[PDB]
């Protein structure tokens, strides 16, 4: 069990941790989140009561350090910071607990939802997408752009997702134009799985990272990336059986977790009708098909 | 973006561009089997690639061999069309290569786009106009060369004959599309009109008769009349 204390809560804000979240009132004595499961990545995020634009947060992993939260009034937002002094940190943590000014990571033990969403998400991979290597945690918001979007401005704030382009030399072997483009197996298996990602589990990690970034920040580039990663698999006639079965589980939990009223911007009508009904893998996402039909019959 | 009635005069500036029409690429007949099922027999097709500024036509003949042992043939015709347009571009000198290419059918966009990857600075554009290049095969000499071929064969024409020597592209193209519109709507009639007078002949190197100026006017008038007639008959107006 890990803790993430907050110095202070100067401003009214909705705080989120993983898929949980709490309203905190201006200068309410809030001082942190306790009983956080060591073992996966987590993400703590924020929406100010005054600017429902710009949701923002930080991905992190307690095994990499002791992190806390402090409001910065020059920049006007909650910043994640790391305490290097081992002793000084346990001291703030134990006092606020004994003053009980902390909320408990509220995990039902039947619920496997966060793990199912983050199974393959590794911090090391996250920090190669949000490059800022003086910090062990990664900052994301609503308005950050990806590298593919910058191509079609400020590169420090880039989301360096892996670039997938169906109509590119990379994706299309000369002479196999029609083949490679109707049947993306080449691109998936050899270019992306064996070449760039090395294994299935990285691929999935990025796909899952993409999803969460879109869900928690309505990061529009992240949505696009996630659907592109889905699309590449679903447009591939030859996929390892383990990936198909894992993919059906990975999406299922993604569809399950999504707020019901956001189904319009976060779900690309084309990609999903292709995955479930048109593409090679129509028959292979039994669980994702079913949740999709009973939850969002409209979009289909 | 897409080509329509607004951006219509762009065809005639000095930016090299081509039209690609694929309607006549995969051509079949339909007949009955001995067992009474239905079966298709294919015939030689042609890609219609045309420089609307100069009248230069790059008529790529598509032999029936290309289909031999192939599935999803109508889809394949698109990729073949795109393959053969890309090979045409690569065979041309850089300065002869087009800056843009307009497909008369939106389905060809993806195939050509894929095939033209090596020419990123060559724009592929759909069109909203309703061009009549499917009736390219009602022009006797084009149909003949297509139907005679024994092998894939490229044949070059100028589809404006020598008209540019006395008129503009804009006008050439309009004549061309009008004559083809009529041939599409009622071929028998359009063809009657063009050949009624045995004394106006088609030069060996030409596709159309050698009308004088005055005669071209008569003809455009008669072609226009035919096309209105056929529409009233179509919708009872």
């Amino acid at each position: 069990m890990n803790t993430v204390p907050f110095t202070s809560a100067p401003i009214e804000v909705t705080i989120g941790i993983d898929q949980y979240s709490f309203n905190v009132k201006e200068n309410q004595p809030f001082h942190g989140i306790k009983d956080i499961p060591i073992g996966h990545v987590h993400v703590i995020h924020f929406q100010h009561a005054d600017n429902s634009s710009m949701r923002y947060g930080y991905w992190f992993d307690c095994r990499m350090g002791n992190f806390y939260i402090q409001y910065d009034p020059k920049d006007g937002l909650y910043k994640m910071m790391e305490e290097r002094d081992g002793a000084k940190f346990e001291n703030i943590v134990h006092n606020f607990k004994e003053r009980q000014m902390m909320v408990s990571y509220p995990k039902i033990d039947e619920d496997d939802t966060w793990y199912n969403l983050t199974e393959f998400v590794q911090m090391d991979k996250i920090r190669k997408i949000v490059r800022k290597d003086e910090n062990q945690f990664s900052y994301v918001d609503s308005s950050m752009t990806t590298v593919q979007e910058n191509e079609l401005s400020d590169p420090a704030h880039s989301l360096n997702y892996t670039v997938i382009n169906f109509k590119s030399r990379e994706a299309i072997r000369p002479g196999h134009e029609m083949e490679d483009f109707l049947d993306k197996s080449y691109y998936l298996n050899t270019v992306m799985l064996q070449g760039i990602f090395k294994n299935s589990s990285n691929y999935f990690g990025e796909l899952q990272f993409a999803f969460l970034n879109a869900m928690f920040f309505g990061n529009y580039g992240s949505s696009l990336q996630w659907h592109a990663m889905i699309e590449l698999i679903c447009s591939s006639a030859t996929v390892p059986k383990h990936m198909l079965d894992k993919l059906d589980e990975i999406l299922y939990y993604q569809i399950k977790t999504l707020p019901e009223q956001y189904s319009d911007i976060l779900l690309n009508e084309r990609v999903w009708n292709i995955c479930l009904y048109s593409s090679f893998q129509k028959n292979s996402l039994h669980n994702t098909e079913k949740i999709m039909e009973n939850k969002y019959p409209e979009l289909l | 973006g897409a080509m329509n009635s607004s951006n219509y005069a762009e065809l005639f500036n000095n930016d090299i561009k081509l039209f690609v029409d694929d309607t006549n690429v995969y051509r079949v007949t339909v007949h009955k089997t001995f067992e009474g099922n239905v079966a298709t027999k294919a015939i030689n097709g042609c890609i219609f690639t045309l420089n609307p500024k100069t009248g230069h036509l790059f008529l790529k003949i598509i032999h029936t061999s290309v289909w031999a042992g192939q599935k999803r043939l109508s889809q394949l015709a698109k990729w073949k069309t795109a393959e053969e347009v890309s090979a045409l571009v690569r065979s041309l000198p850089k300065e002869e290569q087009p800056k843009q290419i307009i497909v008369t059918r939106k389905a060809m966009l993806d195939p050509l786009e894929v095939h033209m990857l090596d020419f990123p600075n060559i724009a592929i554009r759909p069109t909203e106009l309703r061009l009549p290049f499917s009736a390219a095969m009602s022009i006797d000499k084009l149909s003949d060369v297509v139907m005679k071929a024994t092998e894939p064969q490229m044949v070059l024409f100028n589809i404006y004959d020598d008209w540019l020597d006395r008129i503009s592209s804009y006008t050439a193209f309009s004549r061309l599309t009008l004559l083809l519109r009529a041939l599409k709507t009622n071929e028998e009639s359009a063809k009657m009109i063009l050949l009624s007078d045995p004394t106006i002949t088609i030069k060996s190197y030409h596709l159309w008769p050698s009308f004088t100026d005055e005669q071209w006017i008569t003809i455009e008038s008669q072609m226009r009349d035919l096309i209105l007639t056929e529409y009233g008959r179509k919708y009872n107006v």
